[PDB]
């Protein structure tokens, strides 16, 4: 049902941009593990910011892994989660530490943890 | 050829600094050069 | 198993009892050698399929 | 299948890391080259500040590289970056440290004009639709005291002017051969400093023709000598990130290396095993 008859036209643009940031971050990955991010295209090293960014906000804390780390769950709707990687994407929080993605909600718990951290939005 | 050449003249194509948000660097971090002169004259 | 039954029986009694296995790895070798001069087909790396 | 391409990935990460070896050598070579001119470098510039600060002991400190200009609108920026691209965080801390200068001169109302050396901060800044004034290109490897001429020159002449009301310059202070530090240095106007009085019994100096020519032609050689040095000490600074960088890669490759030999062997193994299954299998088949 990933399909813009189904979940709408903007679902299906904000999934196909980060999955295509995805992927472009898993084929530079050979490069980035011998040489490092430095030797990228600019281009490159900002889509492999927004990429790190991008699979950490993707993680999440679980109602079921209360038992395990003692942080209590979180629920998103699928229009905030629309709009915030939308956002991730475009390049709203390249400035945001590659943490304060890690284990979050919404924008909200995104903006809590970037000032626990240091930074603004 | 000619239709795309009259097509390609009304076509609205659709191509500034960034913010980077980076902090301000610390007055007394940025070195001064300095002409060390010997005469006492405040 | 002989181990894991000298271990329920006391576990069965209300005691508490702990058991080490110092290899399964060993034990899976064991079984495939039995395994194979059974003529039983074997899986992924020639182990059993149970 | 992928039991060639397996194979075809050792062979390549096994040159990979052959030349990143050899880099890491040759970048140690070329670190004590340019400690080397850089140390032979320094007494000029001792001297030439030494008879700069008794030149201007007796002088009119009124040069237009010595006072600050009431209502400063622009601020001419020099980022001293590298050519070749191996180092490692080299030009990316010089472009942090540019950034948050940047900053401070917009927290103080001066738009910054953007000179640049070296082809990495070209692409740093021709990616962000910077306007860099002008570029430098092809001796951040060998810096000579022509460039380091040309360059100061050209930017006290956009100084004393579409102008700009003070320089500064951002380049890597080398130091400890495991300290390469991004600084950012106001090269003009001058603050002066009145440091002592060290004038007792001791015998005045006769200047010809006078006092303020000599230090009016003096000075703009001084910034230039500050700028030479800058240049040396940033391609030192550049070669020591190169030969860590190229260490920190051969270890990558190392590790490579061992990580696709572990996984070649491991199907080597499962690919023997299951041809032998195949086989017994059509064996016992046939029985």
């Amino acid at each position: 049902i990933l399909d813009p008859s189904v979940v709408g036209d903007e679902h299906y643009r904000v999934a196909q941009e980060v999955i295509r940031i995805l992927q472009r971050y898993k084929d530079l990955q050979d490069i980035i593990a011998i040489l490092g991010i430095d030797e990228l295209s600019e281009e490159d090293k900002q889509l492999v910011n927004r990429a790190r960014r991008i699979e950490r906000f993707l993680s999440q804390n679980m109602m079921a892994a209360e038992q395990f780390t003692g942080q209590p769950g979180s629920t998103v709707p699928v229009k905030e989660t629309i709009e915030a990687f939308d956002r991730l994407c475009k390049g709203d929080f390249d400035h945001v530490p590659e943490q304060a993605f890690f284990l979050i909600g919404g924008l909200d718990d995104l903006a809590k943890k970037a000032e626990s951290l240091g930074a603004k939005l | 050829t000619e239709v795309i050449k009259n097509f390609k003249k009304g076509f609205a194509a659709t191509g500034v600094v960034p913010d980077e948000h980076v902090e301000a660097l610390d007055e007394d971090k940025l070195a001064k050069e300095a002409v060390k002169v010997k005469k006492p004259a405040p | 198993y002989t181990g894991s039954a000298i271990a329920q029986h006391w576990m069965y009694e209300g005691k508490h009892v702990l058991i080490i296995f110092d290899d399964l790895t060993k034990q899976a070798e064991a079984y495939r050698a039995i395994s194979l001069l059974l003529r039983r087909p074997p899986g992924r790396e020639a182990y059993p399929g149970d | 299948a992928t039991l060639r391409e397996l194979r075809g990935r050792i062979r390549s990460a096994g040159s990979i890391k052959k030349i990143t070896k050899a880099q890491e050598l040759i970048a140690t070579s070329r670190i004590a080259r340019a400690q080397a001119r850089l140390e032979s470098a320094r007494p000029y510039a001792f001297e030439i500040t030494r008879m700069l600060t008794t030149l201007a002991a007796e002088a009119a400190l009124d040069h237009p590289l010595l006072v600050e200009r009431p209502e400063p609108k622009r601020a001419g920026v020099l980022v001293v970056s590298s050519d070749r691209g191996l180092c490692g965080a080299y030009n990316a801390n010089i472009f942090r440290r540019s950034e948050e200068l940047f900053s401070l001169l917009r927290e103080a109302g001066k738009q910054p004009v953007l000179y640049v050396v070296g082809r990495k901060a070209q692409n740093y800044y021709s990616f962000r639709n910077w306007n860099i004034t002008e570029s430098w290109m092809g001796f951040s490897e060998q810096p000579t005291y022509e460039n380091a001429a040309e360059i100061a020159s050209t930017l006290v002449d956009a100084f004393l002017l579409e102008g700009v009301d003070e320089l500064h310059i951002v380049y890597t202070e080398f130091k400890s051969m495991l300290s390469q530090s991004a600084e950012a240095h106001r090269i003009a106007p001058m603050v002066v400093e009145y440091v002592e009085e060290d004038i007792g019994p001791r015998t005045l100096y006769s200047f010809e023709p006078d006092a303020t020519m000599l230090f009016e032609s003096l000075l703009p050689r001084y910034l230039t000598t500050r700028v030479y040095a800058a240049l040396l000490e940033s391609a030192a600074s550049e070669l020591a990130s190169r030969q860590r960088a190229m260490k920190s890669a051969t270890d990558n490759a190392d590790d490579l290396i061992k990580a696709l030999t572990l996984m070649a062997n491991r199907e080597r193994q499962a690919q023997i095993t299951q041809e032998i299954s195949e086989i017994v299998g059509g064996a016992n088949a046939l029985a």
